């Protein structure tokens, strides 16, 4: 049995279409449990100025209970089936799965479809999820690796509906109301913007049919069943610095605009962050590793870790790299960072690629390494590809990609752009925009 | 801020801005500023009416 073989005959997903305009998806494993839930395409983008945070509120009273079933009831009655609710929101995807026993997928389904389409909303749970939210917001304001990446959005998208974060500012949680709430939902959560996705031991049918007697609400008129096009998000080639000398460590954040879903180049650009890769202070192969800039990081106790990132958006989105390090190391690791990045796009080796192809293959394999995994891409891939595409493709764009095309590529997206960064904490020693931005040129 | 290329660039800056009237003056009027009296071979036996240094 070949890794080839081994492919091709994974179980193919199943994707069904009601008719308010929702898509029903599921691959079906001989397993026991299963993992189903909504996958949505709203989120804080998709949010105002005055509204900004609404989609987080939600998410925090999605599971407070229903019309149909309040609180204590809703609770009770998961809690005493052995099933996991678990949901989250981001900037362009929201979403609430379930995991339970395959024997009660239908169940399931019917509580999925009270959540997003009855929500209690009580009037009175508000005002206490307001005082939670507000209290997360402090907690997560300790969190340099997530203040980072919200200033770098904060700035590379600066202006733009994408600059904000997912849960929103100070003023709007302490003033949003049950009706800005109740409007998010039902101007948002809708059908054709929704998606019924599945797996483990499922039959598509047993599920497509739960469904259409669960999600019904047909819609009227035309407005309702377009997905409505985002007004795009504009990059701006900047920096903010969030100095505090106070802070233990330093982060840095830099990066340049991405390509987006859709493009394929995605992958090379996948391919390309697999060679410069991450490192961190447990990782025993020390010295010997693969990666340039981990061995520099190593050798000369550059930082505690780092991560090379390729975050994509509908339209839009950031390729780069974070690191946390001592206020005096941290320019000569960007120095060196910045190094490797020139090194991609004027001297990668096949060798570094076939190694990198190696480990992205690993890892696409590994996201689907689970029922909720699963669930989790193919809830993705139609939101976002409108399809699946499965390992089997993924496989041989991958291989397709040699040293000659990472080049191109990340001199298309990487040489000589003004990138965007974020610096927090003891930031003195990293200095000048300027200077940054000539480390985007001559390896 | 680093030196470079804040100053490297700004003095680079100030160095055209001077240079000019200075290659302005010593192309265009090049005794300006001289005295006429050192076109004259030194000779012991003249003392010029009024000897004044630069």
């Amino acid at each position: 049995a070949t890794y080839a073989q081994t492919l091709q005959n994974i179980p193919e997903t199943n994707v069904t279409t009601l008719d308010n305009g929702l898509r029903v998806a599921s691959e079906e494993s001989s397993q026991p449990t299963c993992t189903v839930g909504v996958w949505i395409g709203a989120g804080s983008r998709y949010e105002n100025e005055k509204n900004n945070g609404a989609g987080y509120f939600v998410e925090h009273l999605a599971f407070k209970g229903t019309k149909k079933r309040p609180c204590a009831a809703f609770e009770k009655e998961v809690e005493s089936m052995g099933a996991h609710f678990n949901g989250y929101t981001s900037r362009e995807q929201t979403a609430f799965y379930i995991k339970a026993l395959s024997k009660d997928m239908p169940k399931v389904v019917e509580l999925l479809a009270d959540v997003v389409q009855n929500c209690a909303l009580e009037e009175s749970q508000i005002e206490k999820e307001r005082g939670v939210i507000l209290q997360e917001l402090k907690e997560m304001d300790n969190d340099m690796t997530n203040v980072t990446f919200d200033y770098l959005h904060a700035t590379a998208f600066q202006g733009t509906a994408l600059a904000r974060t997912v849960e929103g500012t100070t003023e709007n949680i302490k003033h949003l109301t049950r009706a800005d709430l109740a409007s998010y939902i039902d101007t948002h959560f809708k059908a054709p913007r929704m998606v019924l996705a599945a797996a483990g031991g499922i039959s598509h049918k047993e599920l497509v049919d739960a469904a259409r007697q669960h999600f019904s609400g047909v819609s009227f008129t035309y407005k309702e069943d377009a997905v409505p096009i985002l007004p795009r998000c504009r990059f701006t080639g900047s920096e903010i610095r969030a100095r505090d000398d106070a802070l233990p460590v330093a982060h840095v954040a830099l990066a340049v605009e991405g390509p987006g879903w859709a493009d394929p180049d995605n992958v090379v650009l996948h391919v390309a962050n697999a060679i410069i890769g991450r490192y961190d202070r447990t990782f025993g192969g020390g010295k010997h590793l693969s990666s340039r800039l981990a061995a520099l990081a190593v050798e000369h106790k550059l930082c505690h870790s780092f991560q090379t990132f390729n975050t994509s958006y509908s339209d839009t989105g950031l390729f780069g790299f974070h690191f946390v390090a001592d206020p005096l190391s941290i320019d000569d690791m960007m120095f060196c960072a910045q190094g490797e990045w020139m090194r991609l796009c004027t001297s990668t080796t096949e060798s570094e690629v076939k190694r990198a192809k190696n480990h992205l293959r690993s890892a696409m394999v590994a996201q689907l390494d689970g029922t909720t995994p699963v669930c989790e891409t193919i809830g993705s891939h139609l939101l976002n590809y409108g399809r699946r595409i499965s390992l089997e493709e993924w496989d041989s764009r991958i291989s397709a990609v040699d040293a000659r095309m990472v080049r191109d590529v990340c001199s298309k997206y990487i040489y000589d752009k003004c990138p965007a960064l974020a610096a927090v904490g003891p930031i003195e020693q990293l200095l000048d925009y300027n200077r940054i931005r000539s480390g985007m040129y001559w390896i | 801020i680093p030196f470079h290329p804040y100053y490297s660039f700004k003095d680079i800056l100030g160095l055209t801005l001077m240079l000019t009237p200075f290659l302005t003056l010593a192309l265009f009027s090049p005794n300006l500023l001289g005295d006429p009296e050192n076109f004259t071979p030194a000779n012991p036996l003249v003392t010029p009416p009024h000897i004044k240094p630069e």
